[PDB]
Protein backbone atom coordinates (compact mmCIF):
# COMPACT_ATOMS: atom_id res chain seq x y z
CA UNK A 1 0.00 0.00 0.00
CA UNK A 2 3.14 2.40 0.61
CA UNK A 3 5.39 2.94 -2.30
CA UNK A 4 9.11 2.15 -2.00
CA UNK A 5 11.44 4.46 1.05
CA UNK A 6 14.68 5.43 1.04
CA UNK A 7 17.22 5.39 3.28
CA UNK B 1 8.62 31.65 45.92
CA UNK B 2 6.18 28.89 46.67
CA UNK B 3 3.97 28.71 43.63
CA UNK B 4 4.72 26.40 40.12
CA UNK B 5 3.62 26.43 36.76
CA UNK B 6 3.82 23.50 34.25
CA UNK B 7 2.43 24.51 30.87
CA UNK B 8 1.37 22.28 28.38
CA UNK B 9 1.15 23.38 24.31
CA UNK B 10 -0.53 20.99 21.49
CA UNK B 11 1.40 20.60 18.20
CA UNK B 12 0.37 19.22 14.78
CA UNK B 13 2.48 17.50 12.56
CA UNK B 14 1.42 16.08 9.23
CA UNK B 15 1.56 15.73 5.90
CA UNK B 16 -0.45 15.25 2.26
CA UNK B 17 0.92 13.05 -0.49
CA UNK B 18 -0.84 12.47 -3.55
CA UNK B 19 0.13 11.17 -6.89
CA UNK B 20 1.03 13.22 -10.02
CA UNK B 21 -1.16 12.93 -12.85
CA UNK B 22 2.05 13.59 -15.12
CA UNK B 23 5.63 12.45 -13.37
CA UNK B 24 8.24 15.38 -13.31
CA UNK B 25 11.00 14.81 -15.68
CA UNK B 26 13.57 13.16 -12.96
CA UNK B 27 10.66 10.38 -12.61
CA UNK B 28 9.37 12.02 -9.21
CA UNK B 29 5.64 10.70 -9.15
CA UNK B 30 4.05 12.52 -6.04
CA UNK B 31 3.68 15.81 -4.53
CA UNK B 32 3.85 16.18 -0.94
CA UNK B 33 3.62 18.60 1.71
CA UNK B 34 4.85 18.48 5.56
CA UNK B 35 3.91 20.71 7.99
CA UNK B 36 3.84 21.87 11.33
CA UNK B 37 1.10 23.69 13.03
CA UNK B 38 -1.16 24.36 16.40
CA UNK B 39 -4.55 22.71 16.55
CA UNK B 40 -7.43 24.40 15.28
CA UNK B 41 -5.37 27.54 14.08
CA UNK B 42 -4.04 28.66 17.07
CA UNK B 43 -0.93 30.52 16.67
CA UNK B 44 2.36 28.70 17.74
CA UNK B 45 4.87 31.50 16.77
CA UNK B 46 4.63 33.51 19.70
CA UNK B 47 6.65 30.37 21.53
CA UNK B 48 8.32 29.11 18.03
CA UNK B 49 11.12 30.50 16.73
CA UNK B 50 11.82 28.09 13.63
CA UNK B 51 10.95 24.82 12.68
CA UNK B 52 13.92 22.76 10.50
CA UNK B 53 12.82 20.00 8.52
CA UNK B 54 15.42 17.37 7.37
CA UNK B 55 14.73 16.36 3.87
CA UNK B 56 16.05 12.85 2.74
CA UNK B 57 20.17 13.31 1.72
CA UNK B 58 18.49 12.74 -1.92
CA UNK B 59 17.04 15.92 -2.17
CA UNK B 60 19.17 19.26 -2.98
CA UNK B 61 19.23 21.57 0.32
CA UNK B 62 18.14 18.91 2.41
CA UNK B 63 17.50 21.26 5.72
CA UNK B 64 14.51 23.57 5.26
CA UNK B 65 13.79 25.88 7.85
CA UNK B 66 11.08 27.73 7.97
CA UNK B 67 11.82 31.09 10.54
CA UNK B 68 8.03 32.09 10.10
CA UNK B 69 4.41 29.96 9.45
CA UNK B 70 3.62 28.60 7.74
CA UNK B 71 5.99 25.99 8.83
CA UNK B 72 5.61 23.41 5.66
CA UNK B 73 7.86 21.80 3.57
CA UNK B 74 6.35 21.06 -0.39
CA UNK B 75 8.20 18.93 -2.42
CA UNK B 76 7.50 16.10 -5.35
CA UNK B 77 9.84 12.57 -5.27
CA UNK B 78 9.17 9.22 -5.99
CA UNK B 79 10.10 7.66 -2.15
CA UNK B 80 8.79 7.92 1.24
CA UNK B 81 10.99 8.67 3.72
CA UNK B 82 12.32 9.24 7.60
CA UNK B 83 11.92 13.12 7.95
CA UNK B 84 13.47 14.46 11.55
CA UNK B 85 11.62 17.72 12.07
CA UNK B 86 13.44 20.16 15.07
CA UNK B 87 11.07 22.88 16.62
CA UNK B 88 12.99 25.48 18.28
CA UNK B 89 11.54 27.76 20.82
CA UNK B 90 11.50 31.30 21.83
CA UNK B 91 13.55 30.40 24.35
CA UNK B 92 16.83 31.37 26.42
CA UNK B 93 17.48 27.83 28.21
CA UNK B 94 16.59 24.44 28.23
CA UNK B 95 15.05 22.62 26.27
CA UNK B 96 15.83 25.28 23.06
CA UNK B 97 14.54 22.45 21.26
CA UNK B 98 12.54 19.48 20.41
CA UNK B 99 13.09 17.17 17.76
CA UNK B 100 10.29 14.49 16.13
CA UNK B 101 11.14 11.73 13.69
CA UNK B 102 8.36 12.27 10.88
CA UNK B 103 7.45 9.57 8.77
CA UNK B 104 6.97 10.94 5.73
CA UNK B 105 5.26 8.52 3.67
CA UNK B 106 3.52 7.94 0.22
CA UNK B 107 0.35 5.58 -1.30
CA UNK B 108 0.79 3.94 -4.41
CA UNK B 109 -0.59 5.22 -7.08
CA UNK B 110 -4.01 4.08 -7.23
CA UNK B 111 -4.98 4.50 -3.60
CA UNK B 112 -6.28 7.88 -1.81
CA UNK B 113 -4.14 10.69 -1.39
CA UNK B 114 -2.31 10.32 2.31
CA UNK B 115 -3.60 12.97 4.83
CA UNK B 116 -2.23 12.61 7.95
CA UNK B 117 -2.04 13.60 11.30
CA UNK B 118 -0.22 13.57 14.00
CA UNK B 119 -0.55 15.28 17.30
CA UNK B 120 2.27 15.91 19.90
CA UNK B 121 1.77 17.03 23.13
CA UNK B 122 4.81 19.47 24.95
CA UNK B 123 4.75 19.93 28.59
CA UNK B 124 7.32 23.10 30.12
CA UNK B 125 7.39 22.66 33.91
CA UNK B 126 8.20 26.13 35.49
CA UNK B 127 9.45 27.88 32.46
CA UNK B 128 10.87 31.31 32.57
CA UNK B 129 8.34 34.35 32.79
CA UNK B 130 9.15 35.54 29.83
CA UNK B 131 8.73 31.93 28.04
CA UNK B 132 5.58 31.67 29.87
CA UNK B 133 3.98 33.94 28.52
CA UNK B 134 4.99 33.59 25.14
CA UNK B 135 3.99 29.79 25.23
CA UNK B 136 -0.26 30.94 26.67
CA UNK B 137 -0.47 33.24 23.85
CA UNK B 138 -0.73 30.25 21.76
Amino acid sequence: KQTARKS
Amino acid sequence: MASSCAVQVKLELGHRAQVRKKPTVEGFTHDWMVFVRGPEHSNIQHFVEKVVFHLHESFPRPKRVCKDPPYKVEESGYAGFILPIEVYFKNKEEPRKVRFDYDLFLHLEGHPPVNHLRCEKLTFNNPTEDFRRKLLKA
